[PDB]
């Protein structure tokens, strides 16, 4: 439970304690649902049952279509303005 | 220990040899497609061209992120040879979910054409490398959902039991059309020209194009086509042998290693031979080609082979 | 019957043009209006409190989940019949709030989404379904891309709304961890004593009632409110407070919970407070979202909480409805128009609205007054009923905090008014154009319900008697 | 040119038109609703005309429902 | 007709994989003395390999017959330990 | 029921069956030669299986220590078939374990001297393969002839076999 | 053969490096880099666990589309970024020495069960002991772990493969909601 | 829903104890679960190996102190190609 | 130590000595796009990720019989009206400026 939730509380402060740009916010989000799956994988394996890795297998296709909408949001975004700037949206 | 590092050594010594024969034998079928001699010759000095001119590429000029995309492109075109078989139950490292691995191997090869238009940048440049890189997962997607409807008829992730399977029948005399879409998409995958506009360290994408070629071949030769199968051959070995001896053993991966290279060689000349008789694509016509019109006949063919399955009883067991 | 208008639409908009738009709206709105109609005698499948477990231990039908399920529709309705229906028929009210291609896809994918949550028994239907409904604010705000503060303000909604998706399935995961089950049912009263589970149902609550507006956390909210235009926040500002209360109140996973006893005197404080000196409309209208989204962590804290929560979230609903509804008809009065995605910003700018017309005023005065609860108004027994939950169950702080936070909300609430019946200097003597009739019978209607609901209050609480006990 | 008919201005003449102009969705959608059409129409006539369904397989070790009638033999 | 300097670089390809492959059946019947592998392993058919191991007594798939058990077959079963997994 | 670690380390324990159950025949067949009798295990002794099954299902998480007595029988009567079809049909039942060592174990691959096997056993030892749930008017897949699914080689020996069974008769 | 033994321990520590290259880089695609080798370090543990098929799942979705999302998408834009400089970071170091210790801490002690606060915490830790692997012979045909996905998402947990239908729905029309311009 | 499947689709490692105890809230009248309680601990522990971890921490702390060590018949740990070397 | 895995350590090897000696052997030394480019990979995921939706089935095709079926044809066609809402809006086509709009030449 180490590796999810060293992934989860340093991507959330990647997340938290960026200014620099907008990308880093994207992938320290990815990164968390990575985290949480470390966590809920190895509590499918150590119970021996499936059901963990049924919420897995279905939050992988959220995190996809998540990754989908979100970067449609920032074209979005992109369109209006000219260059997304530094410091945030 | 030593018997399994003879082993890796005769494979990866084989497969070394073979790529780069490739590179000469494109050069001699052109050659005699368009009535010239081409090359000199082909045999034992025949290597010598090909390591004549892979030395003398590495002589030119270039102008961290530059070493590492030829590197992980070379590496992720060379670790799939491991899940062919070569015979039955002849593999390099045995997995039961090898066509699961082939598939996220075919996933990682993206990453080389998006980290090559970052060296030497230009605005245009960059354009075109994200030209490529769209077309190369655009039909991606139609190399994985064949992969799906052949190992429909599977119902399981190990190859040596697909092929097993295709004893009785090869996959590719019912399902003709998807060989025909996947030759397309197996020269849609690498830089062929009917399908090149967006080409027209650097022996490392060489290497590796021809690696991708002969490797997307073999992805081709199992599944589809007969993989080391070429007839039943039970009645010529009771005339032949008269029990399992160390020759006979070699008389029968020898004709199952010939019967799968055979395949492979047939397939290899077609995509030279594809090659010359075809001008190329513009981009839109690619992308057009890709989704509006073959992907919907791809969805159809999707329906219709669970429901011939679902019409008689024939739901294949794991 | 969702499923089946939104396969089929999809495909009827995807070849429609962009000038179908209208006729389309209002062809789903008259089959909302039928839906109704037609199929609302299941309420017969209950009669004593009767709850179906469908799709396997998945799905939860009961009756409290009937009546949201049912006041769903009706407020898509309200809201279905504005895009549907011209305001007036002049060039700046088509050239003014135009509806997109995919935007009553949109809607229907967002209900789905909010309908399959109140629904819901397991972990993964709740998983599956915040997010389909988060997506469907993802898009429903960024669809009027060509606005500046529309599209900052899908980007802001996005990350905070990833942030609490990531903790609700963290809190997801722990639970599992801790207890092989995912139903909430696997608590059953014998749990909860021998187990530590405080913390976890907690930050299960929390990462939901984060996503609404929980006043630590309250400061997001409020900027995406202000910046999306004025038709899309009435939608968002409705529907995921009503669809998650509704869940967190139904399965009572936290009583006597500390936490929620604090954030909710922080959002009756901060939400009361925090719309004092405030010159925008959809800020006070959304700080008035605030407070009476923190009348509900409290019934969140209680115990059998079905007849004060749903007699409050009609009434909200209603009120919350009708006096948008009121600043959509105040545009034409106005002097000044900026904006054109959002027409009215200030409230400063709705003044003399009494000498332009009296009846719009005499609307927005008994709208105002149901949200101050005001006793002949049916906002008033909505404050009643939390009160006879409130006390009934030991939390006497939290009533002395509830109505010095109604005392302070009145304050602002009471300035629409002080605004509105001022003397203006420009009044109008005749209109040459008139406004749209249903979309005014709407308004009306509306009215007539939150002034004359206290003659039905006493069928609804022997008819509540007879379908939920 | 040839234009849109409409498929409610004549259906039948519809088809003809997809078939010729726009034949890779003709003949991508007549394949794929060859399929879930057929599944609902070829198979009872199979199930009584060419051979019936087959016996279901083992999951798990077949347990019988009796009460231990006591055995005799093997003892030592 | 036929040209043969076109078909001598396909020739020596064909005849790589060829003698390849035979020296890949040779050493593959030469690690499992003389019988060919199995390619599809079950759960059941590897637990079962193990036993066989255990059994004949060290050689990998010798595949000896009995009509009983050793005395030595009774003592020598083996449990697997397991790390925390952490 | 589970699939081995990271790293699992392998032990056993010198000691021994403390002092009450007796001691026991075992079997040493591997798996060549008992997927070969299984069916015939299978026939033979099916109530006692069946016994101890049902034993082991009757008392729940005593399980392993309640019915000690009765896989002690399972043993005996499988060891008992073993001993049987050894002294039996050694010939013909090696023939047969000897095809199926190759072709992956793979029953597919060695009809040829299962066949010859199932006449030997049926006419000294009669016992006879059944396929249970089999319902009628379904061939069992080992009588059928002309099958689909052919090995790639038939083996030597069980060619030789099987040609002069032919010539004598017996078959 | 006790070289073979700390391999989960390393990999944990290789995830701290890597995150720790995640959010201290200059370029950014440098941190997507550092980020698939994140997802292959935990594609590698997922192998490590026991979970032979989920790791190369991630391998195709997460270094496979995903992935070649972000690396398409910082392609063909720009955008500014500054450098981890400590004259505007090291003001967030305080609350960074607080939030690291309360929220490891934290997700740590919901693992247990009793209720004294420090046997909470020192029940994560206190597991040193190797669990016992015993035979059973129960199972007959290799319904592996894919098999029973594939028998829980569509007999048991039917609706929730035919809801995800309406969310890849969702992420089809969305990109097409916003990103076109019709007209 | 996926309540006891396993990872090969059979049962979990703790699904009797879990069968036990709801065939005691099955036939339990609400607020008289205290009886139910014991079924329940076994659950917990069957889960979570608690008690079981306290007490191999207490053995191995009066074995972890002592000079002689052990004298009992040994555990022998093998390397995984001897299995059934002797 | 079996035969797997020294080829996935031996070729990193490969690549690094090809590499090795390419460094000792050489010589060394925005503008807008369209919405079909961004489009083609942002769309690109929603389909790659039914087919892992899918690969659970195809392997356990046997299991759920003439009832998996039917959950996974219906998820098909709930994906192919998606599919044809895709192709109904022209989404992936790419247009231009060439047509003169063929208005006839009015006089007067
Ligand atoms: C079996 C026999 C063989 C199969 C039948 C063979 C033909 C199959 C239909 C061909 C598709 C129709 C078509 O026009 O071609 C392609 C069509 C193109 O049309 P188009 O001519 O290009 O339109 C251009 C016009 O300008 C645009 O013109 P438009 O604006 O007029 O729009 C055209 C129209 C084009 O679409 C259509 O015309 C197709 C409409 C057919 C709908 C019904 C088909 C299913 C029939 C089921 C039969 C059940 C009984 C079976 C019993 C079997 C027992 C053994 O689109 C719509 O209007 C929207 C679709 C409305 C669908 C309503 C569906 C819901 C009600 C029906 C189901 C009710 C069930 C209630 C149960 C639930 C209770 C809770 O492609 C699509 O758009 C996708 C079709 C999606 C189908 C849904
Ligand atoms: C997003 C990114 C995702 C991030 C993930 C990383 C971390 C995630 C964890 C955080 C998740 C989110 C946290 C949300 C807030 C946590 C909610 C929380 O406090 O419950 C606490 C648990 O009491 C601890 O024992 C709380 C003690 C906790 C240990 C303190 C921390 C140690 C720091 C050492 C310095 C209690 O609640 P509660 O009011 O119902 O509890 C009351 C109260 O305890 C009793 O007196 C009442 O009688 C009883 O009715 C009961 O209801
Ligand atoms: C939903 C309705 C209710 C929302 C709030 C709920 C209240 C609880 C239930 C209420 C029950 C509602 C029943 C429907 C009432 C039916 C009804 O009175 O005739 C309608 C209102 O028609 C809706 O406006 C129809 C209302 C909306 C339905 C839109 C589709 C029809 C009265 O317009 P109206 O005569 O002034 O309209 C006049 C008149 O038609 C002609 O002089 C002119 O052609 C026209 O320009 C206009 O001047
Ligand atoms: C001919 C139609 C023309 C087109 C009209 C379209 C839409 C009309 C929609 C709504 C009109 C108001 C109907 C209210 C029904 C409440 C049912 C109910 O009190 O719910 C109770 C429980 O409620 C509660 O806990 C508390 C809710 C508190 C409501 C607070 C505001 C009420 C004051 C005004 C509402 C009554 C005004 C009456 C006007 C004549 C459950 O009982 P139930 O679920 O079996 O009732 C539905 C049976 N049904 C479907 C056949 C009608
Ligand atoms: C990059 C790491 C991602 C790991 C990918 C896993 C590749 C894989 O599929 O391994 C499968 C293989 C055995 O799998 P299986 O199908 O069960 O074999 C049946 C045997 N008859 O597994 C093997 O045979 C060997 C596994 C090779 C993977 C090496 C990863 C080691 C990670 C060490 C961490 C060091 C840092
Ligand atoms: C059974 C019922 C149904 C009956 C119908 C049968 C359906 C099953 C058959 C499925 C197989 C489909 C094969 C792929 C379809 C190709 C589609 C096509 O060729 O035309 C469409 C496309 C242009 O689109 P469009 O705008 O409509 O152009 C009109 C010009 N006529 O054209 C293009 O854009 C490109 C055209 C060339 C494609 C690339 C060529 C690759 C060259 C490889 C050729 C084969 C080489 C074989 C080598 C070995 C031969 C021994
Ligand atoms: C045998 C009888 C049944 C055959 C019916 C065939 C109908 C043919 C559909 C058709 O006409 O397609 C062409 C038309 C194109 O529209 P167009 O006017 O050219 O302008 C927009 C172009 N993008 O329409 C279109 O826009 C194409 C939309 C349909 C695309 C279908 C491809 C998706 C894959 C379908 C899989 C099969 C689904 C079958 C349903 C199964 C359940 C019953």
């Amino acid at each position: 439970m180490f590796i999810g939730t060293i992934i989860l509380v340093l991507s959330f402060l990647g997340f938290v304690f960026n200014r620099r740009n907008i990308i880093l916010a994207f992938i320290c989000l990815e990164t968390m649902l990575l985290g949480i799956n470390l966590i809920l994988l190895r509590n499918s394996v150590l119970f021996d049952d499936i059901s963990g890795s049924l919420f897995a297998i279905v939050i992988i296709i959220l995190a996809g279509v998540e990754s989908a909408i979100g970067l449609s949001l920032l074209v979005s975004y992109y369109r209006l303005r000219g260059v997304i700037n530094s410091y945030g949206i | 220990m030593i018997i399994n590092i003879v082993e890796i050594l005769i494979f990866l010594v084989c497969v070394l040899f073979s790529v780069a024969y490739l590179t000469v034998a494109e050069r001699k079928t052109l050659a005699y497609m368009q009535r010239r001699l081409g090359p000199n010759f082909v045999g034992y000095y025949g290597l010598l061209q090909a390591f004549a001119d892979a030395v003398k590429l590495l002589l030119k000029e270039i102008v961290i992120i530059l070493v590492i995309s030829p590197l992980i492109t070379l590496i992720t075109a060379l670790i799939g040879w491991v899940v062919i078989p070569l015979g039955p139950g002849i593999t390099l490292g045995e997995l039961n979910l090898g066509i699961l691995f082939s598939l996220a191997i075919g996933s990682l090869g993206v990453f080389g054409s998006l980290l090559s238009g970052w060296s030497s940048n230009s605005k245009y440049s960059l354009l075109g490398s994200i030209r490529s890189t769209a077309q190369l997962i655009s039909y991606e997607l139609i190399l994985t959902s064949i992969f799906i409807i052949i190992i429909m008829f599977v119902s399981s992730l190990n190859i040596t039991t697909i092929i097993e399977t295709q004893r009785v029948v090869w996959y590719c005399i019912p399902l003709l059309p998807l060989l025909l879409i996947f030759f397309i998409a197996s020269v849609a995958e690498t830089a062929r020209p009917p399908f090149d506009l967006t080409e027209s360290p650097f022996v490392f994408f060489f290497l590796a194009e021809y690696s991708n070629i002969i490797l997307i071949s073999a992805f081709n030769g199992y599944l589809l086509l007969g993989g080391y199968l070429s007839f039943n051959y039970s009645y010529l070995f009771n005339i032949l042998f008269n029990d399992y001896s160390y020759v006979s053993f070699l008389f029968e991966g020898l004709i199952n290693s010939s019967a799968y290279a055979i395949k492979l060689v047939f397939l290899m000349f077609s995509f030279i031979w594809v090659r010359a008789a075809f001008p190329r694509f513009t981009y839109d016509n690619l992308i057009n080609f890709c989704w509006i019109i073959l992907l919907p006949l791809l969805f159809g063919i999707f329906l219709i082979i669970p429901s011939t399955l679902y019409i008689f009883d024939s739901f294949p067991t794991l | 019957m969702l499923i089946l208008a939104i396969i089929s639409l999809i495909t009827f908009v995807s070849m429609s043009k962009l000038s179908d738009n209208r006729a389309i709206i209002r062809l789903i709105n008259i089959y909302l209006i039928l839906v109704l109609v037609l199929d609302s005698f299941l309420y017969l499948l209950f009669l004593n409190n009767q709850t179906y477990t469908v799709m396997g231990e998945l799905l939860i039908f009961n009756s409290f989940t009937f009546y949201i399920d049912m006041l769903i529709y009706f407020i898509m309705i309200v809201i279905s019949s504005l895009y549907g229906y011209n305001l007036y028929n002049n060039n700046l009210y088509k050239t003014l709030f135009e509806p997109k291609k995919e935007l009553i896809i949109l809607f229907l994918i967002n209900i789905l989404g909010a309908l399959l949550i109140v629904h819901s028994n397991d972990f993964i239907t709740l998983f599956v379904a915040i997010e389909l409904q988060s997506y469907s604010i993802y898009l429903i705000t960024a669809i009027y891309n060509s606005s500046y503060k529309a599209s900052k303000a899908s980007m802001l909604y996005f990350f905070m709304g990833g942030i609490l998706s990531i903790l609700i399935a963290y809190s997801i995961n722990t639970y599992y961890s801790v207890l092989n089950s995912y139903t909430l049912h696997s608590l059953d009263s014998l749990i909860i004593n021998t187990l530590d589970l405080n913390l976890i149902l907690i930050a299960l609550s929390l990462g939901l009632l984060f996503k609404i507006g929980i006043a630590p956390l309250h400061k997001w909210l409020i900027s995406i409110y202000e910046n999306t235009p004025i038709l899309i926040t009435i939608y968002i500002s409705l529907i995921p407070k009503i669809s998650i209360l509704s869940y967190l109140v139904l399965s009572n996973i936290s009583i006597n919970s500390l936490v929620i006893s604090i954030l909710a005197i922080l959002t009756l404080l901060v939400g009361s407070v925090g719309g004092l000196l405030q010159i925008k409309i959809k800020r006070l209208l959304a700080f008035s979202g605030l407070t009476n989204a923190g009348y509900m962590m409290l019934l969140l804290l209680l115990n059998n909480n079905e007849f004060s929560y749903l007699y409050y979230i009609t009434q909200y609903s209603i009120s919350h409805l009708a006096i948008f509804m009121i600043i959509i008809f105040s545009i034409y009065y106005i002097n000044y128009i900026n904006n054109q995605y959002n027409p009215i910003i200030y409230v400063n700018q709705l003044k003399g609205l009494i000498h332009d017309n009296a009846y719009l005023v005499l609307s927005m005065a008994i709208v105002v007054f149901s949200f101050i609860g005001i006793p002949p108004l049916l906002g008033f027994f909505g404050k009643l009923n939390i009160l006879m939950s409130i006390l009934n169950n030991g939390y006497y702080f939290i009533s002395i905090v509830l109505i010095v936070a109604s005392l302070i909300s009145a304050l602002y609430y009471l300035y629409l008014l002080n605004v509105s019946i001022q003397d203006k200097n420009n009044i109008l003597i005749n209109s040459n154009e008139t406004v749209s009739s249903v979309l005014s019978y709407i308004l009306s209607s509306l009215i007539i319900l939150i002034t004359f609901g206290f003659i039905y209050n006493s069928l609804i609480i022997d008819i509540f008697n007879v379908y939920f006990n | 040119i040839n234009a849109n008919p409409g498929f409610w201005n004549g259906p039948f003449r519809y088809l003809r038109w997809s078939a010729h102009n726009r034949p890779h969705l003709f003949f991508a959608f007549a394949i794929g609703i060859a399929g879930p059409v057929a599944a609902l129409t070829l198979t009872p006539l199979r199930r009584k005309y060419l051979y019936p369904d087959h016996s279901p397989l083992p999951q798990s070790y077949p347990l019988p429902q009796r009460a231990r009638e006591g055995l005799t033999g093997f003892d030592d | 007709a036929i040209p043969f300097e076109a078909l001598l670089p396909y020739g020596i390809i064909f005849g790589l994989l060829t003698a390849g492959g035979g020296a890949m059946q040779v050493l593959h019947v030469y690690r499992n003395g003389g019988v060919r592998d199995r390619f599809a392993i079950d759960q059941w058919d590897s637990q079962m390999m193990e036993r066989d191991l255990r059994l004949n007594g060290g050689q990998g798939r010798k595949q000896v017959d009995q009509a009983t058990a050793p005395e030595a077959f009774k003592h020598n079963h083996v449990w697997k330990s397991e790390r925390p997994l952490i | 029921p589970r699939e081995a670690a990271a790293h699992w380390v392998p032990f056993e324990d010198k000691a021994n069956m403390p002092d009450n159950v007796p001691d026991v025949v075992e079997v040493g067949a591997t798996s060549a030669p008992l997927l070969s009798a299984s069916y015939f295990i299978g026939a033979k002794c099916k109530p006692y299986n069946d016994d101890f099954m049902l034993c082991r299902e009757e008392s729940q998480g005593s399980g392993a220590i309640d019915c000690l007595k009765e896989g002690r029988r399972v043993t005996r009567c499988a060891v008992s078939v073993i001993e049987d079809i050894n002294k039996s049909c050694l010939d013909e039942f090696r023939l047969h374990w000897q095809c199926l060592e190759q072709n992956n174990h793979q029953l597919s691959g060695c009809r040829k001297a299962e066949a010859l096997l199932n006449k030997c056993v049926f006419t000294k030892l009669n016992l006879e393969k059944k396929i249970p749930g089999l319902r009628p008017d379904e061939e069992p897949v080992f009588l059928k002839k002309d099958p689909w699914i052919k090995p790639a080689v038939d083996d030597f020996k069980s060619v030789r076999a099987y040609a002069e069974a032919k010539k004598n008769g017996t078959l | 053969m006790y070289l073979t033994y700390y391999f989960i321990e390393i990999t944990i520590f290789l995830a701290i490096l890597c995150t720790i290259f995640i959010i201290s880089a200059k370029n950014p695609m440098v941190s997507i880099l550092y980020m698939i080798a994140l997802f292959v370090i935990a594609a590698m543990y997922l192998y490590l666990i026991g979970l032979g098929i989920f790791s190369l799942l991630y391998i195709m979705i997460y270094i496979g589309a995903i992935a070649v999302l972000f690396l398409f998408i910082i392609t063909l834009l720009d955008i500014n970024s500054t450098e981890l400089s400590v004259k505007s970071n090291i003001r967030d170091l305080p609350l960074v020495l607080i939030s690291l210790i309360v929220l490891t801490i934290s997700g740590l002690m919901i693992y247990s069960n009793d209720s004294i606060l420090i046997n909470k915490l020192l029940e994560a830790f206190g597991n040193d002991y190797n669990t016992i692997i015993t035979q059973d012979w129960f199972n007959i045909e290799n319904t592996t772990l894919l098999t029973t996905i594939g028998n829980v998402l569509l007999t048991n947990n039917a609706f929730i493969l035919l809801v995800l239908a309406i969310v890849l729905l969702l992420g089809i029309i969305g990109p097409i909601s916003i990103t076109m311009k019709h007209k | 829903t996926a309540a006891g499947i396993s990872l090969t689709g059979g049962r979990n490692r703790c699904f009797s104890e879990w069968q036990s105890f709801m065939h005691c809230t099955a036939k339990t009248d609400a607020k008289s679960r205290a009886q139910c309680l014991p079924n329940f601990e076994d659950y917990m522990e069957c889960l979570h190996h608690t008690k079981e971890k306290a007490r191999l921490r207490e053995i191995e702390s009066v074995l972890k102190q002592k000079k002689e060590g052990l004298e009992a018949p040994p555990v022998k740990v093998i390397p995984v190609k001897a299995i059934g070397l002797v | 130590m079996n035969t797997f895995i020294i080829f996935i350590i031996l070729i990193p090897i490969v690549g690094f000595a090809l590499l090795a000696v390419n460094i000792l052997l050489a010589v060394y030394k925005r503008l807008a796009f369209n919405a079909a480019f961004i489009l083609v990979a942002i769309l690109f995921l929603p389909f790659d990720l039914e087919i892992s939706t899918l690969l659970p089935y195809v392997m356990s095709i046997y299991l759920v019989s003439n009832y998996g079926f039917t959950i996974v044809l219906l998820f098909l066609l709930i994906l192919i009206i998606g599919f044809v809402y895709e192709i109904n809006t022209n989404a992936l086509k790419i247009n231009k400026h060439n047509k003169p709009n063929t208005d006839s030449l009015i006089y007067k």
